[PDB]
């Protein structure tokens, strides 16, 4: 239900509505960020609610040949979201569906070095006959990442749960990795290390039982 | 205005989902209200709306399984979805709908139509549909680098979301980072919430993390000590 739109940073993005109006149209443009509340960007073909920046503008229904287009001038990294085109007209009637959403992906964003934090298992966890190591990566761009675990020289292939880099608080990616072991396995090897590969670059954090 | 959603978090299939929308900053009798949802992997699906005359209109795709009601005593909107299935798992938003009249000719000739646009929304409530039961989360401390150190709380083995993690209520805001939840092979979720605290602040300042899981009705305050 998503159409990719890879636009350049600092340029104008024109989102064409997937639905073609059959006559006199009333077009609404909604902005929806994941995990947030959808925002009403444009509520009439040329109307803009209060507080909405002037960089957003729609095509008014002057003539019939005008295709509904949401214009975003000077796009920033904070404009990456889903854009819904709620279409109304005389010959379609009540349009209950929000239509296909166009997901904006701003490009040319500067690279960010990943910040990796490694936490060993807890004592209250070791006494619970379990032991999970936490590898938290944060503040990196783009979302391409490769998390690996190494028990000293030996690698670890099973027992690894890694999340998707969905986190975009400051428009930077962040993910989590969990290595589940038993207390005997945790105290067995000398040290466990989380090796994160971002843009090919390898950063490694290491912990040990103490 | 301000809108807040409340839900059960988990409903077994072949039952009745029910969510509530608390409104504030304006009267409830002089506005069109509406319910909208978004399922994982699906876009926004308009559920229905209710007018100021308490005459509701629903999406014909829900097969008339939805009922929207309004209560003026508590100024709350209510949505009930009967006979839920795995597909009904979605985040439910309540919004305020405005009706605009779009005229392209003679008003007497019916050459006009009405369109609806929602201006104010709510952050939404996450309601999952599953036959399993809610499990209380286990919270463990992660004791603590450029004059600072990482101090976190690890929430594990809970089902399902939402789950809120705070740090000393609103006293701790800088450095508070709550990473996204992981979905393990067992169907259980887990997340981590870390804070970057100056090294000198350790030993003298207390940092307690408050974890709340609404579906299982659990509230735990854990203090992390280095
Ligand atoms: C035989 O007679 C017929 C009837 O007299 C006539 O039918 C007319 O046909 C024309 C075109 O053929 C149509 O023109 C179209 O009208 C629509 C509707 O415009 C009206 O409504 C909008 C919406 O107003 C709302 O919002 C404003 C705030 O923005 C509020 O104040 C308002 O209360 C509403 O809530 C409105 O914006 C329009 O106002 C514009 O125009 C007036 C003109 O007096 C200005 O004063 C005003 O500032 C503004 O510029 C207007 O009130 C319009 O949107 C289209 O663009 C299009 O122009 C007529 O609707 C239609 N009916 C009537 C009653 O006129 C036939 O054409 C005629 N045939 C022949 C051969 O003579
Ligand atoms: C009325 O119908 C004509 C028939 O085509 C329309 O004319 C076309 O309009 C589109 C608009 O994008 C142009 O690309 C075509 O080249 C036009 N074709 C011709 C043969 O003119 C016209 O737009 C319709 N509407 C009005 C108001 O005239």
């Amino acid at each position: 239900y998503v159409s990719p739109l890879s636009v350049a940073l600092g340029e104008t993005a024109r989102i064409s509505c997937g639905r073609q109006a059959l006559g006199s149209r009333a077009v609404q443009w909604y902005q929806h960020k994941p995990g947030q509340a959808p925002i009403l960007l444009i509520y009439n073909n040329q109307d803009r609610p209060s507080g909405i920046p002037e960089r957003f503008s729609g095509t008014p229904d002057i003539n019939f040949g005008t295709t509904a287009t949401l214009t975003i001038s000077g796009v920033e990294v904070g404009d990456e979201a889903d854009y819904y085109c709620h279409m109304w007209d005389s010959r379609s009637g009540f349009s209950w569906s929000f239509g296909g959403a166009t997901r904006l992906t701003v490009l040319s964003q500067p690279k960010a070095a990943p910040s990796v934090t490694l936490f060993p298992p807890s004592s209250e966890e070791l006494q619970a006959n379990k032991a999970t190591l936490v590898c938290l990566i944060s503040d990196f761009y783009p979302g391409a990442v490769t998390v690996a675990w190494k028990a000293d020289s030996s690698p670890v292939k099973a027992g690894v749960e890694t999340t998707t880099p969905s986190k975009q608080s400051n428009n930077k990616y962040a993910a989590s990795s969990y290595l589940s072991l038993t207390p005997e396995q945790w105290k067995s090897h000398k040290s466990y290390s989380c090796q994160v590969t971002h843009e090919g670059s390898t950063v490694e954090k290491t912990v040990a039982p103490t | 205005v301000q809108l807040q959603e409340s839900g059960p978090g988990l409903v077994r299939p072949s039952e009745t989902l029910s969510v509530t929308c608390i409104v504030s900053g304006g009267s409830i009798s002089n506005y069109y209200w509406t319910w909208i949802r978004q399922s994982p992997g699906k876009g926004l699906e308009w559920i229905g709306y209710i007018s100021d005359r308490e005459t509701t209109t629903y999406n014909p795709s829900l097969n008339s399984r939805a009922v929207i009601s309004r209560d003026t005593s508590k100024n709350q909107l209510s949505l009930q979805l009967r006979s839920v299935t795995t597909a009904d798992t979605a985040i439910y938003f309540c919004a305020t709908a405005r009706r605009g009249q779009r005229i392209y000719g003679v008003v007497s000739f019916g050459e006009f139509f009405y369109y609806y646009y929602m201006d104010v929304w709510g952050k939404g409530t996450a309601v999952t549909v599953s036959s399993a039961s809610t499990k209380g989360p286990s919270v463990f401390p992660l004791a603590p680098s450029g004059g600072t150190a990482a101090l976190g709380c690890l929430v594990k083995d809970y089902f399902p979301e939402p789950v809120t993690v705070s740090w000393n209520s609103g006293a701790l805001t800088s450095g508070v980072h709550t990473f996204p939840a992981v979905l393990q092979s067992s169907g259980l979720y887990s997340l981590s919430s870390v804070v970057t605290v100056p090294s000198s602040s350790l030993g003298t300042q207390t940092y307690i993390c408050n974890v709340n899981h609404k579906p299982s009705n659990t509230k735990v305050d854990k203090k992390v000590e280095p």
